[PDB]
């Protein structure tokens, strides 16, 4: 729903105006627009969450790298994520507190993050 | 990733043939099994056209059909026969498997009321016991009767890793209202919009859920609550569409409240104002959530065939489809005490009782634990 | 204010909210309420253009003491303006939200 | 906001009828409730167009007009039968106020004096029980009618929030003065324009007044004393208006003292000189008002509907109202001494006394305890 949204209009710039002057403008704003909707160059959100990604590559390892319970110091790490990501979890939340607004309502349709 | 559908009894053959029916005629597929000249990937259903198909007095009816070209009743008597013929259909599934690139899931069509009902029971067993790795979703349908439905749920709560409920009291209700009909093949028709509708996202490239792990994931937090029901508007704006979904007539079932939902559009509809309806229809708090889990509502975009205007399918996963259950095991009860061990029937009486329990547990605001 | 049905459900919305103490308030939890409150009250049907400059501000308590409207305005029409009629309008907006919250205050009460 | 509006009785159902007509045409809404081509806020009243009725061989006549799109006579015989179908009116309720966004009260349209009376009187209680935060207005109308008019009164002093009393014999004079008539289709034209003007300020937003509570929050001091009258002035400076309001002949009422007025003008006049106006009227002292509190004049404006001059609406709250209910008091004791329990008319008999007993208290320097 940025991507659909976005090259929904990018589109219709195209065959609205018969000049081309629009379209090397109108192509050039799309673009612009990815890269700040996404935010690839708000660096806050962008070096937080990417400690999101590669969280989730830990963890994902540590449910595939064995078959047995969280007993070979397996929960000695599992809980240090969770002080972290909980943590980054709810210092996300405060970032948001233009663009966000789209994206912090669907997380909060629950209002659970307000018991954060 | 490849996906066969298994198809049982009078129902499951007979709304599995339909089911095809509208899906070959929503590509370009003649009734010959061949492309018309007249972008859909069609990898996941057919084979290079065939479909993955696995059907088990009917066969001579669709053999009769056009479509020549496109391949007891007790619980005790379906489960017997199917042990006996045990590896003369499991040749079917395994030449099927290793022909397939990489099989993913077991569709499975079939009535929980009468050889479906126990053959079923049978397969899904033997099914997890030769294939621990593969999804199971099953089309499920509701109605000595009672024995046979109570026998198929245990089977159907430890098994079967997603469900879908199909009840024909609540289906044959919206034929008298919406279609006057006072007939089988006609409230199949439904089934067949249902079904296709179900699985629209699979079929046509898109950005996500591209298969049928990405659609289920989202809905089922744990293995014990697999249960969803489904929701269908057209009988434009997006608002429009999803207030119209929630509405309880439209809903296919006969304190409490959501899990999680998914909306599926098969229209051209605008996707800006999409966010919009969601801020609109969440403020209007027209629908009640758990308050232990974060979850949220899913809404996903399609496209409808060109070779057939806006649709709407919802995908629900509701608590109060525990009381359902109530009315088998409340009737049960009446026939306990009604009239070579008869412990089976108990056991599964006490696994059934369980599964109403989590679901009534799930409601409060301290389910976990 | 000239409006009234709109303001009329905005004080509904932020009345959960603002009772909160400041220190809890963000600025981008309050968006979200304030693009709702336009499609649910009759100030959608209205020129897009002005609607994109209406937002809010966060004055620096309670959440009734920091909350007011600002439409911002750059370009050539911010010549009529001049960054004194935006620091007046503001100074003007407080006396209006009070005698409106003391009004709400009053029915609620009857 | 909404308001959800009940049309009872022969009465309610042909002065909602004309309620209604005259909005539709007020509004560019046709007779078959689609929008025309041809800024008024129309959601309060209007439901996306439908109209919020619930409406209780009249309907016949309703249903054979053009207007089909939109969509015995004892008090106890009317309260029973409210009794024996108490779930059946109220599922069409409860689907309205539960589809409704926001729901902010319930006007009443009824006649006290015999089916729908009782039949009110039954409803008014019921959503006491129910909905206890929910405004209940009632545009009653005055006429064994004696007996009836009591009873209902009874409820009408402790149920209803606000009331609005309409008397025929009022009417009936202004049809017989400047009407000139020699039908009850007649005198509900000028029932439909005092309707149609009382709720003008909230289908028109201004600065003030956007809601039901915000006109009924002034007049009325006190729960108890929740009567008001009105006053048309046809049947130009605004100064004209107030003067063309304030005089006896005008009022639809056939020593005591104001407690509130509010003044609707709906024409294009200046609103400069709306502060002016009151200015004057103040010094002629054409009112006087109550001595223990403070009181004072409400002037409103508004916009006449372009799709259809200056015209006035006179809400007051005036304790001469109590010589109606003297009248119908009289007339039960008269028939009391002439002819299970027959408990419940002394029950009735004494509230009213006690209301009645609060009016000519009113009027006192120390009405305060
Ligand atoms: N909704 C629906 N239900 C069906 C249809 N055909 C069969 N059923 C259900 O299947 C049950 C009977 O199955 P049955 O004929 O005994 O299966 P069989 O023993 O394998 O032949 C009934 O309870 C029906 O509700 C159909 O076309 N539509
Ligand atoms: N103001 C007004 N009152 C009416 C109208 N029609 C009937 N009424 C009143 O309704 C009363 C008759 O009630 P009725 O219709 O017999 O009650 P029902 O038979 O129980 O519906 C009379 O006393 C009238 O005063 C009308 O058009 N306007």
């Amino acid at each position: 729903d940025v991507l659909e949204s976005q090259f929904s209009q990018l589109l219709h710039q195209i065959n609205s105006t018969r000049d081309f002057e629009s379209i090397r403008l109108a192509h050039d704003h799309f673009l612009s627009n990815l890269l700040a909707q996404s935010f690839i160059l708000l660096k806050p959100v962008f070096h937080c969450l990417n400690e999101i990604l590669d969280l989730c590559h830990s963890f994902c390892s540590l449910v595939s790298q064995n078959l047995g319970p969280l007993d070979e110091r397996g929960a000695a790490q599992l809980s240090i994520l969770v002080k972290g990501f909980s943590r980054q979890s709810s210092l996300l939340f405060k970032i948001l507190s233009n663009s966000d607004l789209a994206q912090l309502l669907l997380r909060l349709d629950y209002n659970k993050y307000y018991t954060q | 990733r490849e996906i066969i559908t298994l198809q049982l009894g009078q129902c499951g053959n007979q709304i599995g043939f339909e089911f095809w029916k509208q899906l070959c005629a929503e590509h370009g597929i003649s009734p010959e099994g061949i492309v018309e000249e007249f972008t859909d990937r069609k990898d996941v259903f057919f084979y290079q056209y065939i479909p993955r198909a696995v059907l088990l007095r009917v066969i001579h009816s669709i053999l009769n059909s056009p479509y020549a070209k496109l391949y007891g009743n007790n619980w005790a008597s379906g489960f017997s026969q199917g042990e006996k013929i045990h590896e003369d259909i499991f040749d079917i599934i395994d030449r099927e498997a290793d022909g397939s690139d990489s099989l993913e899931g077991f569709v499975l069509c079939h009535s929980i009321a009468g050889t479906g009902s126990g053959l079923g029971s049978y397969l899904l067993e033997r099914l997890n016991d030769r294939y621990p790795k593969k999804l199971v979703q099953t089309y499920s349908v509701f109605p000595v009767q009672p024995y046979n439905s109570l026998l198929t749920l245990k089977r159907l709560t430890q098994n079967a890793d997603c469900l879908v409920v199909l009840d024909n009291t609540a289906l044959n209700r919206i034929a008298t209202d919406r279609l006057h009909i006072q007939s089988f093949s006609q409230i199949n028709q439904l089934v067949s919009t249902i079904m296709s509708a179900s699985t629209t996202t699979l079929r046509y490239p898109g950005y996500m859920n591209n298969d049928l792990i990405g659609l289920i994931a989202s809905l089922i937090p744990t293995p014990r609550l697999h249960f969803l029901m489904t929701g269908y508007t057209p009988l434009t704006t997006v608002l429009d569409v999803m207030r119209r979904l929630l509405q309880p007539k439209n809903v296919m079932v006969s304190n409490h409240c959501y899990i999680a939902i998914l909306n599926i559009i098969q229209g051209e509809v605008d996707p800006t104002q999409v966010h919009k309806s969601l801020q609109r229809i969440r403020e209007r708090k027209l629908a009640n959530f758990i308050p232990w889990g974060p979850a949220s509502i899913q809404v996903a975009l399609s496209r409808k065939s060109p070779y057939l205007r806006v649709s709407g399918l919802m995908m629900a996963n509701h608590t109060s489809i525990s009381s359902l259950f109530e009315r088998t095991c409340r009737q049960y009860d009446k026939l306990r005490k009604r009239e070579d061990n008869f412990d089976e029937m108990d056991t599964s009486r006490e696994i059934v009782q369980q599964l109403i329990d989590e679901y009534h547990a799930a409601t409060r605001p301290d389910y976990i634990s | 204010l000239g409006q009234g049905d709109f303001i009329r459900h905005l004080m509904d919305l932020l009345k959960p909210e603002l009772v909160r103490p400041a220190t809890t308030l963000y600025q981008h939890n309050l968006t979200g309420i304030l693009e709702t409150a336009v499609r649910a009250t009759n100030a959608q049907f209205d020129s897009p253009e002005i609607l994109r400059r209406l937002d809010v501000r966060l004055l620096e308590d309670t959440g009734w003491d920091v909350f007011s409207l600002d439409y911002h305005v750059d370009g050539p029409i911010a010549t009529v303006f001049t960054r004194e009629c935006m620091s007046h309008y503001l100074r003007v907006f407080n006396f209006l939200w009070r005698a409106k919250r003391m009004e709400y205050i009053l029915t609620d009460i009857r």
